């Protein structure tokens, strides 16, 4: 099934993970559909460490939606937010 | 090509 989830990561400075996806990006890793952000990497002694993991999807960051938001456009919000980054993913769970 | 953040 799937899951909604608050997750705080706090910039280090950077986040310490990856994602690929958007409109106008190159897909995923994870569903040939979804022109989704999905959180591809996490750096294992980073930020994001235990709270993110691979396949996660970002559909919120800092009260900004990401839900079908162009690639471009959520590099750079998440790029630019300082500090403390509150996110809201969708995680599939084993059935 | 994933992006670091």
């Amino acid at each position: 099934g799937s899951m909604e989830i608050r997750v705080r990561v706090e910039k280090d400075p950077e986040l310490g993970f990856s994602i690929s996806g958007g409109v106008g990006g190159r897909g995923n890793p994870f569903r040939p559909d979804d022109d989704g952000i999905f959180v591809t990497r996490v750096q294992p002694e980073g930020p994001a460490s235990k709270l993110l993991q691979p396949g996660d999807k970002i559909i919120q960051a800092n009260g900004y939606s990401f839900i079908n938001i162009e690639h471009g456009q959520a590099v750079s919000l998440l790029k630019t937010f300082q500090n403390t980054v509150e996110l809201i993913i969708v995680r599939e769970v084993s059935s | 090509l994933d992006v670091p953040v």
